[PDB]
Order: structure tokens, then C-alpha cells, then sequence
């Protein structure tokens, strides 16, 4: 009983009732989402996309958080030519634990 | 109020400090380049020096006079 889906320009496969994290979406930290584009579904029977997002296949997701990522440290460093340049970097995330998942 | 006086905006400029890292552009000679008489500690070539070539002071003739009389 999991089903996959499209989200952040990456895929996921998530089953019923379990948090997700994915890319940073407009949404607020109490609002439902909605994912129509449900690569596919699985259960005790099969059933796959004959055209992509199959025909009517929605996940109801809610937003749980809206924190950033660990701290990762970019160097960039260029042997004996006197260039070295530093950066960091978090990444956005969101949190989202699945709700339902349709047929 | 003597704590919130300021200046105007560029009046100011922070100068330049050589050979102070290198995230701060010019260390390592601080904009002098690579070796060469300009390079050294007090190098450089006097007024008019074309490297030997006898200058443009000395190519030109010496013309006129002072005359006294324009002072007065």
C-alpha cells in the first residue's frame, strides 16, 4: 500500500502515514496539499500509468514543518595560484506527512 | 546626541591595506606584480627616465628668455 509520486522535480515513494521531506513549496505550515501526479500506485493488486499520472490517482498531504537544512560548507581552493574563496549553504525543506492516498 | 552624528555617504573610503590576506584582493605584493625594479622597496625610475633613450627634455632645444619687465 505505498504509491509514487512527483514533487519537487524528484520522485518519492511514500506509504500511508509517513512523513516526507521535499523540496520547499508556497504552502502554509497548516494547510492539506494536493499531488495529482501519482506516478504510481501499489497495493495487493497492480496497477500502473498506461499514460503518465494515471487517470484520477490523488495523495492529500499535510505540511508539517518549514526549517532549513544542515550547514554545508562549500571550499573552492586553486593549488599555488593564491585563490581560495569560501561559502555555506542550507538547503530549504519541507515536511509533509501523507494523509490519504486515493485509488 | 553627540553618539548619532554621522558623515555623508562616500565621504569616506577606508583607504587601501596591502599584503592583508587573500580574500582581500591585493595581498601578496599588494598590486606591485611580480619581481622588477618597481617591485623593490623604494625602486622606480626618476622623472623623465625613458630607460636610457635620451628623454624628451633633452631631444627638444632650449628656446627664449625671461623677460623682467612681464614680472612688474
Amino acid at each position: 500500500m505505498y504509491a509514487v509520486f512527483q514533487s519537487g522535480g524528484k520522485q518519492h515513494r511514500v506509504s500511508e502515514g509517513q512523513t516526507v521531506r521535499l523540496e520547499k513549496l508556497d504552502i502554509a505550515t497548516g494547510e492539506t496539499v494536493e499531488f495529482a501526479e501519482v506516478l504510481m500506485i501499489a497495493n495487493g493488486e497492480e496497477v500502473k500509468i498506461g499514460v503518465p499520472f494515471v487517470d484520477g490517482g490523488v495523495i492529500k498531504a499535510e505540511v508539517v514543518a518549514h526549517g532549513r537544512g544542515e550547514k554545508v560548507k562549500i571550499v573552492k581552493f586553486r593549488r599555488r595560484k593564491h585563490y581560495r574563496k569560501q561559502q555555506g549553504h542550507r538547503q530549504w525543506f519541507t515536511d509533509v506527512k501523507i494523509t490519504g492516498i486515493s485509488a | 546626541r553627540l553618539n548619532t552624528l554621522s558623515p555623508a555617504e562616500g565621504s569616506k573610503k577606508a583607504g587601501k591595506r596591502l599584503g592583508r590576506g587573500i580574500g582581500s584582493g591585493l595581498g601578496k605584493t599588494g598590486g606591485r606584480g611580480h619581481k622588477g625594479q618597481k617591485s623593490r622597496s623604494g625602486g622606480g625610475v626618476r622623472r623623465g627616465f625613458e630607460g636610457g633613450q635620451m628623454p624628451l627634455y633633452r631631444r627638444l632645444p632650449k628656446f627664449g628668455f625671461t623677460s623682467r619687465k612681464a614680472a612688474i
